[PDB]
């Protein structure tokens, strides 16, 4: 499923003063039971890589941030082969846990729609 | 442990006497475990019965 | 199912073989082929026991010998090409009592007499199921049950309705060892001589078991300690992040 | 030696990821560790661990199979017996 | 450079089990592979030396499996290590194949891997079949009477098809001479698809329980992972052999004691247990030709996963709903194979029925919808707007 | 990238068979390793197919190659192409041997390509021995016999391992059962040893009739090797087809046509064809076990070529002196095959002793001197000084 | 993958040969070319000389071996007639 989808129906929810209460809620729930800021990661940094679109974005991706998704990576990989969660003091804290590559995949997800729309235009004489 | 390094002193111990300690091995334990085996089971092996069986 | 046609579950007796470090008990097995001798070869053949098999485990060289010398078997024919017979060997199987399925099952009213020689892995319930079918015929089958003509009820048996009668009565043989030949004693020792035909290498496959699994553990404990030595450097490893300076 | 395709993996020197700075790790020589004692240590207290955490997404699910088994077992059971012999007839054919 | 990286055999050795590249976080459910491999060799060696005695003439078939259990010296331990293997084989790919689905092994960039993973278990399934028959009881002999009619549903050349499998007017000696023949064959094919297997694995690399790069942190197989699996090796062989010196024949059926009759199918008659769930989805559907279309759509299904999971991410580790269905699923597969046990009988029918639905359900709606909704979820718990 | 280059599997066909790179200068003889493949696959197949019909039980054996013979539809050209494929498939082996001695083939970088090959040459060798014994005929059981006991000449152990491979106190079932397993072995481990040897000629490749580099002019592969081939393997087909459908049994034996006996070996008794020059070896020498060493030395002195060719140059194309001497080899091993075919008499059994020296002598003695003095003919012949 | 033991041969692009300069090839299209039909009266007495310059190497050795076959086969049928049955109880024992 692409991001944009994704985001529309997202966004859409968001918007929906209705919908946005009785999810948003479900979805923290979900978000916590998750688990995967007990092991230090954003959400951004589980987002399965080995495709051109993911390989744009992080190419795109600023210097200083890229160091830090580095940063997170390694030291969960480490922390779930011992079999422990890091202290809490180190838990990505909601506030943290911000769509930064996001916007990078969204872009790229943008261009290769039209690229592929132009490469397949039809043409009215 | 001063036990293991009086024999092989902070070296490991070598294939030769790997081999060697298994062909030891296998002798010594297949006695032991036979010599359980049997005594555990006095009085229902055969030579036991052939033993009782004298008329 | 059915109770009847699921037939009536065999109750775990406490054979002495029942247990990873156990034997057969040898004096049964010898007991066990009396029985069979007397009782049931008239009807059931044990066509895959040679005799050199029952040596060393329930009889002497010198008594399967003279067991086997009491058969006939068929000889390499003479030098004019007739036919000729010659007494048994410890080479040779035990013999049947029938020549083919034909004769088999006309001293059995249509019914055909199975092989024993794997009845005990041939059955759910092993040695369970053989004693509690030959010592479970009741003298009547229970109320409202008709039996066909030719048939005995056994409610072990599945469907209650066995062409084999009960065969096994108090004292119809006299052991060699002086043990009261009950029809229970009987059926525990023809069940246990039977469980060696299907199982000859018993004994001997539990003893290796013992030492297998000794050796496995221990392997396998081994192991772990040899993997967590290791990996040590590894689990214990430490990371540090200092942002870098742009 | 032939062009092959490219991968999301290398090897040792190129293995593929983005460029490591400013992480620094420490280890320590398996020989200078207490000889291993963690199996009964950290390992049987942190034991349950993996338990509590995931045991009820597996316990309800197998809850519920072992009841729809066991209750469906039980229904054959009596559709079986003298008892049920009427309903089976229903039920049935 | 080192010998093991210049010379041509030992650097294969060397980039396969030596220097290659493993995630650090791989857990032990990363060594169901290497405990395949050790089957697959324990299956050859022992099936080659019990090949030495064994006569597949529909007449001595079953005494020469009587012969090795008997005459042979060790025999026994071969034909049980041979049979209890084989039953291990199959609860070890279940569990290799178990972990594929929770992880998202499957998903890209490796469908290939998981696709020739589908026709090895396949051909495994046959080989498992053709071994059977072998033996010649009485399972052996309508096992093969069922299974090779299996193709009679084929509209118009079914039933050609199934006299030329027997090679007759029925199960007979040709067609158990031929099955050992190809029981024999097939073991040689499956190792050629398990270097396909191993060539896919490594462009690629092994995965890892968090679902994400490992490309950050590799430690070397040699050493860590060569002892790691040496730990499983050893309590596959430990378990192992607690079934075949004291428990050898729990796993098998006793009707294949008694010598093949092809008068009389027992009414004991049930497939060897790890064929038991596809054995209740063919029997759920009380039409011929679509029952045996749905047992091997069954497998077949197991392809499409890497297009039904919408997932952004890969593996169930982090999704609450995933992890509840994937249980499901796996309860759902143990339940179809108790319903197998039983026997035609109402309560079962309709639970084999609503069970099979599930099975299907599971990779065609419930994967797809449940990782749409957890895309979102993960999504609006977090934006703002 | 092309798909064909990209993809895992292709690629590697594309590497072997398609894009290799090969001098352009390559001759028909270097059509023989093509031709050995096909003769590969020409045995496992039709052995596969004819293995469903046979019965290795020494009381069964010859009456079902019979059956195969006559009850089974076309079994007769499975058979026969089995048969004769044999023979074919060790004519194609001497003139891949040969043309690799002559060429030069062995000498670096190419020895591990050699080795692996002498070694492909002693399975398919005693592949071909166990299938002999399978037919079980006269010639089978006394070839079983005296192969057997060539091990009798190890000391001490000898009679030992003699029992152990009989399984009794003489060839009788034991032995050909396993045979006939060990037959449907061998071939799968020839193949992957075949794989090895495609291995270590790939990353050298070829060598070409002019024994210096082909860096400077390859040509693909592909249409042009391929075709090439194809011209060959017709050719080859076309042979084959003659034996097969018009003379069957002329490179076999008719002493095999008859059930083998115990206690009667025929004063017919002769070796298949293509192990008479070895043979011939082992009876030139009056001791029993210098007989099996010497026999044995025959094969293994191949593995010496590559250090006693002292010659700067790979290849005889340019030395007369070593041209000619290659071809008193040839013909030595010829005569020594034609002495294999010939009683124990006077004239023939000094014959076989000095062509058993000259075989020996060309390896160790002839082609070192040789060599050194080519390596000087062509210095003096031209450098003025 | 990792690093490859070097050999003396490459691949396309980089074979392992020496550089090439000065040397221009041409060739023609086997579309454009004569349809295979001129392999007699052009070049057919070309042959012959190729197995002309070889023969020697074959039939010295051939002939050397064929008579010493044949000198042997040929003392043997004597041996076992009845005029040499006196030079075989010489000879052989
Ligand atoms: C009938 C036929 C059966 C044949 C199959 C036999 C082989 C079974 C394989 C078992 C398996 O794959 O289970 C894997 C799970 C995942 O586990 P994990 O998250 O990676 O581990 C964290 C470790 O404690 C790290 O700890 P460790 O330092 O490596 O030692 C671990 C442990 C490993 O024990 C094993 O043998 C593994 C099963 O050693 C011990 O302390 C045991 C002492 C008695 O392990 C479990 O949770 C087991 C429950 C399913
Ligand atoms: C024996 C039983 C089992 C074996 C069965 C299979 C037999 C195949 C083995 C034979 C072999 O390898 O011979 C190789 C020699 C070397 O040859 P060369 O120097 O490379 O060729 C130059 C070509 O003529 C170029 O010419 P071309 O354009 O390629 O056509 C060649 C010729 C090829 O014929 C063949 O089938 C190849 C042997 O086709 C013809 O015009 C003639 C048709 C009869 O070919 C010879 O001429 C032999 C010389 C002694
Ligand atoms: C054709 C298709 C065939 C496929 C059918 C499936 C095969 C049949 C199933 C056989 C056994 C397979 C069990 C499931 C496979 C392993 C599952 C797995 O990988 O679990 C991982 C999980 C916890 O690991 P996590 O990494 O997610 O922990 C988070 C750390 N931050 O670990 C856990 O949650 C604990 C594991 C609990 C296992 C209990 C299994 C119950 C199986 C019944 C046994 C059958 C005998 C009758
Ligand atoms: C264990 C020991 C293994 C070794 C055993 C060897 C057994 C012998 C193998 C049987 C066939 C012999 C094949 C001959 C070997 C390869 C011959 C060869 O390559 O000859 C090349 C030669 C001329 O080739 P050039 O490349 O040198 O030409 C350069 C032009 N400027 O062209 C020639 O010389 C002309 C071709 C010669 C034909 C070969 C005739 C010998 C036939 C044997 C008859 C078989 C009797 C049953
Ligand atoms: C104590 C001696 C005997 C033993 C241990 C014995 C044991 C058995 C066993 C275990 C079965 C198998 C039943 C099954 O299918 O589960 C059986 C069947 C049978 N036995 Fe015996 N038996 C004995 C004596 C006899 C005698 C003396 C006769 C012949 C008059 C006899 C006739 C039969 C017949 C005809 C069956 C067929 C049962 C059927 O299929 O309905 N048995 N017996
Ligand atoms: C003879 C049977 C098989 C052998 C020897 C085999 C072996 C292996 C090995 C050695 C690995 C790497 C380590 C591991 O993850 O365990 C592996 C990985 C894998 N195999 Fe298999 N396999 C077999 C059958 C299958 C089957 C039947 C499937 C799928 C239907 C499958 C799917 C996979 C997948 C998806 C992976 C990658 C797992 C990951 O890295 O996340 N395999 N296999
Ligand atoms: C992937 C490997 C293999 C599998 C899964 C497999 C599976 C089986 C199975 C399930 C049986 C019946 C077991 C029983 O209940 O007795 C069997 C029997 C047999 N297999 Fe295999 N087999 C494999 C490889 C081999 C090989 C390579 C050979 C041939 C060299 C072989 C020869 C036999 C023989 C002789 C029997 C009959 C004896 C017996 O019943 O165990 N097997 N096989
Ligand atoms: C089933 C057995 C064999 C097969 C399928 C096989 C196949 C091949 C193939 C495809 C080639 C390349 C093309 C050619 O030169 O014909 C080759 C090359 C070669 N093979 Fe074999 N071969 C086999 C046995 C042997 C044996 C027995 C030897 C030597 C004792 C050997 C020595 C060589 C050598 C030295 C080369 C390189 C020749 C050169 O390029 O000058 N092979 N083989
Ligand atoms: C790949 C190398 C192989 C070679 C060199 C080879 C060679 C031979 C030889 C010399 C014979 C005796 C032929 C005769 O005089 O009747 C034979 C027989 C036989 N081979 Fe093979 N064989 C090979 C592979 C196979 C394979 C893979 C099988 C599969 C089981 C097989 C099955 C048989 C059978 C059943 C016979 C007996 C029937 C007959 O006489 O043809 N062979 N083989
Ligand atoms: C098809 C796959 C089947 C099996 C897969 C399992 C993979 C593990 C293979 C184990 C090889 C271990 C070699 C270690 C080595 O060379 O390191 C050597 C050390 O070896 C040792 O210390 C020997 C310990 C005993 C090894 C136990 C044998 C395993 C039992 C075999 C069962 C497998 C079927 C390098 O040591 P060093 O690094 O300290 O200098
Ligand atoms: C089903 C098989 C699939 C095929 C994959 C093949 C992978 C092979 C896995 C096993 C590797 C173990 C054996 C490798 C031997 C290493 C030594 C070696 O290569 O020394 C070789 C010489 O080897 C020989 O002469 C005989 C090799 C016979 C191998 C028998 C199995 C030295 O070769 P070297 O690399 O040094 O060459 C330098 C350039 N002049
Ligand atoms: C003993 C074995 C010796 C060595 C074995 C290797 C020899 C290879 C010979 C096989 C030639 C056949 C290759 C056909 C496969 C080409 C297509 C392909 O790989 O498509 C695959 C998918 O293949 C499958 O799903 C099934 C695998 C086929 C199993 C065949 C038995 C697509 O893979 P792809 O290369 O396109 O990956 C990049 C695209 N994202
Ligand atoms: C020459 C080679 C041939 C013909 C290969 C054929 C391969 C067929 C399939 O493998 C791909 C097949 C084995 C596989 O179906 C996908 C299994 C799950 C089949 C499951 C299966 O087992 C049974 C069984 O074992 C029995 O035992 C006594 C009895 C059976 O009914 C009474 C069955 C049965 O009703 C089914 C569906
Ligand atoms: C389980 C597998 C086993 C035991 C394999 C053993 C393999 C041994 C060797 O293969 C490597 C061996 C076949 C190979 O020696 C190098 C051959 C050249 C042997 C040549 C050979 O053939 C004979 C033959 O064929 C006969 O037929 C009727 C009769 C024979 O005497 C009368 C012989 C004979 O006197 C010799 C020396
Ligand atoms: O073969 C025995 C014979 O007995 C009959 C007599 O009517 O049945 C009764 O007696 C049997 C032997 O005591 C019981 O086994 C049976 O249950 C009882 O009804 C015949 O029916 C039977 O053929």
């Amino acid at each position: 499923q692409s991001f944009t989808s994704i985001a529309r129906i997202g966004d859409y929810i968001l918007k929906s003063p209705v919908l946005s209460k009785l999810c948003v809620p479900v979805a923290n729930q979900f978000i916590n039971l998750a688990g995967y800021k007990k092991l230090g990661l954003k959400f951004d940094d589980l987002i399965a890589e080995e495709n051109p679109i993911m390989q744009t974005a992080l190419r795109r991706l600023p210097e200083d941030e890229s160091y830090a998704r580095a940063y997170r990576i390694i030291r969960a990989h480490q922390t779930e082969l011992t079999h422990h969660l890091l202290p809490r003091n180190e838990w990505i804290k909601a506030q943290e846990d911000v769509p930064y590559l996001l916007p990078y995949i969204l872009e790229a997800e943008a261009a290769a729609k039209e690229k592929d729309e132009l490469d397949n235009i039809e043409v009215s004489k | 442990s001063s036990l293991y390094k009086t024999f092989f002193k902070r070296n490991a111990v070598f294939v030769g006497t790997i081999f060697a300690g298994a062909f030891v091995f296998q002798t010594v334990f297949d006695t032991a475990i036979t010599s359980w085996y049997e005594n555990h089971n006095k009085g229902k092996l055969w030579k036991d019965v052939k033993a009782r069986i004298a008329a | 199912m059915t109770a009847a046609e699921h037939g009536l579950h065999a109750p775990a007796y406490a054979w002495s073989h029942n247990g990873p470090f156990e034997t057969f008990d040898h004096a049964s097995i010898r007991r066990g082929y009396q029985v069979y001798r007397e009782v049931c070869a008239a009807c059931h053949s044990l066509d895959r026991v040679a005799w050199r098999t029952l040596v060393g485990v329930s009889h002497t060289n010198e008594e399967v010998r003279n067991m086997a010398e009491e058969f006939e078997y068929d000889d390499e024919p003479d030098e004019q090409g007739n036919p000729k017979k010659r007494p048994g060997k410890l080479s040779d199987y035990i013999p049947g009592p029938y020549p083919n399925e034909q004769a088999a099952r006309a001293a059995n009213q249509g019914a055909l007499p199975p092989d024993l020689s794997l009845i005990v892995k041939a059955r759910h319930g092993g040695c369970d199921y053989i004693f509690s079918l030959l010592t479970g015929y009741p003298d009547e089958p229970p109320a409202g049950v008709a039996l066909p003509p030719g048939s005995n009820y056994n409610p072990y048996f599945p469907g209650g309705s066995i062409a084999m009668a009960r065969v096994l009565f108090d004292d119809m043989v006299e052991y060699e060892d002086g043990t009261p030949a009950t029809t229970s004693q009987m059926a525990k020792d023809v069940t246990t001589f039977l469980n060696w035909c299907a199982e000859p290498e018993h004994d001997e496959r539990k003893r290796l078991g013992l030492k297998t699994v000794i050796i496995l553990s221990s392997l396998y404990l081994l192991s772990i300690w040899v993997k967590k030595f290791k990996w040590a450097g590894i689990k214990t490893r430490k990371f540090v992040f200092n942002p870098p300076k742009p | 030696g032939p062009p092959s395709g490219k991968t999301y993996m290398g090897w040792w020197g190129h293995m593929g990821g983005p460029k490591q700075k400013g992480i620094t790790s420490y280890a320590v020589s398996p020989y200078a560790q207490k000889p291993l004692q963690g199996i009964f240590h950290n390992a049987v207290f942190n034991s349950f661990r993996r338990f509590k955490s995931q045991f009820l997404y597996v316990l309800i699910p197998a809850g519920i199979y072992w009841y729809w088994w066991k209750n469906g077992n039980e229904y054959n059971e009596f559709l079986y017996s003298k008892a049920g012999r009427e309903e089976l007839e229903r039920v049935n054919v | 450079m080192a010998f093991r990286k210049s010379n041509v055999y030992l650097s294969l050795v060397n980039s396969y089990i030596i220097d290659s590249p493993q995630p650090s976080s791989i857990n032990y459910w990363w060594n169901m592979g290497s405990l395949l491999g050790l089957c697959l060799v324990i299956q050859i060696v022992t099936g080659i030396f019990m090949a030495m005695h064994y006569s597949s003439n529909i007449e001595l078939a079953f005494s020469s499996v009587e012969h090795i259990m008997r005459d042979v010296h060790n025999g026994y331990i071969l034909r049980y290590l041979h049979a209890n293997g084989a039953s291990f084989f199959f609860m070890v790919m279940f569990m290799h194949m178990a972990k594929g689905l929770y992880y998202g092994s499957y998903r890209s960039p490796r469908v290939t891997l998981w696709n020739v993973g589908v026709i090895i278990f396949i051909l495994t399934i046959a080989t498992a079949f053709l071994g059977y028959c072998c033996v010649y009881g009485q399972m052996s002999h309508w096992g093969a009477t069922v299974i090779t009619n299996l193709f009679s549903a084929i509209p118009f050349v079914g039933n050609d098809i199934v006299s030329w499998l027997w090679g007759g007017f029925s199960v007979s000696n040709p067609t158990i001479q031929r099955f050992f023949a190809l029981h024999y064959l097939v073991p040689f094919i499956i190792a050629a698809m398990v270097i396909m297997h191993l060539m896919a694995l490594h462009i690629h690399g092994s995965s890892n329980p968090l679902g994400i790069t490992g490309n950050l942190d590799r430690i070397p197989m040699h050493s860590y992972f060569i002892f790691k699996d040496l730990v499983t090796v050893f309590l596959f062989m430990l378990i192992l052999a607690l079934f075949v010196f004291y428990s050898p024949n729990t796993l098998g059926h006793p009707d294949n004691y008694i010598p093949g009759n092809p008068l009389v199918t027992p009414a004991s008659i049930v497939p060897e247990w790890y064929l038991l769930p596809f054995y209740a989805i063919l029997r759920s559907i009380p039409d011929k030709l679509l029952g045996v279309i749905t047992m091997f759509a069954a497998i077949l299904v197991l392809l499409v996963l890497p297009f039904t999971d919408r997932s952004v991410v890969r593996g169930n580790t982090f999704k609450v709903l995933s992890k509840f269905f994937f249980f499901i699923f796996v309860f759902n597969f143990v339940l179809l194979g108790q319903i197998g046990a039983c026997h035609v009988e109402v309560p079962y029918v309709l639970m084999g029925q609503i069970a099979t639905f599930i099975y299907f359900a599971y990779f065609l709606i419930i994967v797809p919808v449940i990782s749409t909704i957890e895309n979102v979820l993960f999504y609006i718990g977090r934006v703002n707007k």
